[PDB]
């Protein structure tokens, strides 16, 4: 790929979201950078508008896979750096199990040589008393598991997979994340064999930040073949 | 011009511009001055790889375990990094070799999984824990075996 070379070393990172949740209307903003070397990213996040009505966990995902690292074996199954700089466009819709869902729309790209993150997200059917909107998972993140099938119907990616938010008790709520991912130009642009990305990461809370904030670090790598 | 001497040294540090770094120090910038993340110019010098910004930093009392927002310290980008140089130079003026990023990461942890076996060899001279854990419980041999390195790994084994 060029797109990949455009990765070499660090890079800083925007990213915006405008969100609804069973009507009640939010705004995220975030920066920071990241070192697709070592599958690194290193943001914090603000609450542009007062309280976040969801749960910080919720939107971990939805707030830049270009920024997995590839090992050498596994750099012909990089779509997302392959789609860069012009881009791609990223619509996920997540199912939380006895609970509403979040359908989002992203575009990332380069705007200059900041590698930026645009989302529109809309929530629906939640229980005002249910894990979301009732402040109820832990603030905290495990290590998932993220699959990508080539999606040659579209010039993209289809992805299944699940994640898991610890809730204050011991209890588990689940997370069915389906995504669909598409080129923004029409340059050519590399279709993965299926593969897992393994993730840490790590939530945390700045001291002299008085917005609701979420402060993240995440490592990431594709790890192999299915 | 003489605004925001700390933004202006931040900068160069990240910029490797070793002759405005004499000049805002020599001219009385912040050494140990620091953004919103908490990142300071010796962290962005130990992260780029610009050595003689480092030596210079530490000459002025630059604070050589201060912290950003994600629990990091110089010595954990110049070791993720491979600035094995820099890494020496951290550990002579006091760099604490088992801080923790926020993941748990020691230094030893980032440099035996990215495949920089110098560093790792300098980092268990200067007392690192090879046992030391990070928060999914692993540990720098695991780490090393995760991403392919034997030789680091042959070499955990042996503490």
């Amino acid at each position: 790929s060029k797109g990949e070379e455009l990765f070499t070393g660090v890079v800083p990172i925007l990213v915006e979201l405008d969100g609804d949740v069973n009507g009640h209307k939010f705004s995220v903003s975030g920066e920071g950078e990241g070192d697709a070397t070592y599958g690194k990213l290193t943001l914090k996040f603000i609450c542009t508008t007062g309280k976040l009505p969801v749960p910080w966990p919720t939107l971990v995902t939805t707030l830049v896979q270009c920024f997995s690292r590839y090992p050498d074996h596994m750099k012909q199954h990089d779509f997302f750096k392959s789609a860069m700089p012009e881009g791609y466009v990223q619509e996920r819709t997540i199912f939380f199990k006895d609970d509403g869902n979040y359908k989002t729309r992203a575009e990332v790209k380069f705007e200059g040589d900041t590698l930026v993150n645009r989302i529109e997200l809309k929530g629906i059917d939640f229980k005002e008393d249910g894990n979301i909107l009732g402040h109820k998972l832990e603030y905290n993140y495990n290590s998932h598991n993220v699959y990508i099938m080539a999606d040659k119907q579209k010039n993209g990616i289809k992805v299944n997979f699940k994640i898991r938010h610890n809730i204050e008790d011991g209890s588990v709520q689940l997370a069915d994340h389906y995504q669909q991912n598409t080129p923004i130009g029409d340059g050519p642009v590399l279709l993965p064999d299926n593969h897992y990305l393994s993730t840490q990461s790590a939530l945390s809370k700045d001291p002299n930040e008085k917005r609701d904030h979420m402060v993240l670090l995440e490592f990431v790598t594709a790890a192999g073949i299915t | 011009p003489g605004s925001d001497l700390g933004k202006k040294l931040l900068e160069a540090a990240r910029a490797g511009q070793d002759d405005e770094v004499r000049i805002l120090m020599a001219n009385g910038a912040d050494v140990n001055a620091a953004d919103d993340v908490g990142v300071t110019p010796l962290h962005l010098a130990a992260q780029r790889g610009h050595l003689e910004i480092v030596e210079v930093l530490l000459k002025y009392g630059a604070d050589v375990n201060a912290a950003d927002l994600w629990g990091q310290t110089p010595l954990h980008l110049a070791a993720t990094a491979g600035h094995l140089e820099i890494v020496e130079v951290l550990l002579k003026n006091g760099a604490d070799v088992n801080a923790r990023d926020n993941i748990g990461h020691t230094p030893l942890h980032l440099a035996a999984w990215a495949g920089h076996l110098e560093i790792v060899e300098v980092l268990l001279k200067y007392g690192a824990d090879v046992n030391a854990q990070d928060k999914f419980g692993k540990t720098p041999f695991d780490l090393a075996i995760d991403n392919g390195n034997e030789d680091i790994a042959e070499v955990l084994q042996k503490a």
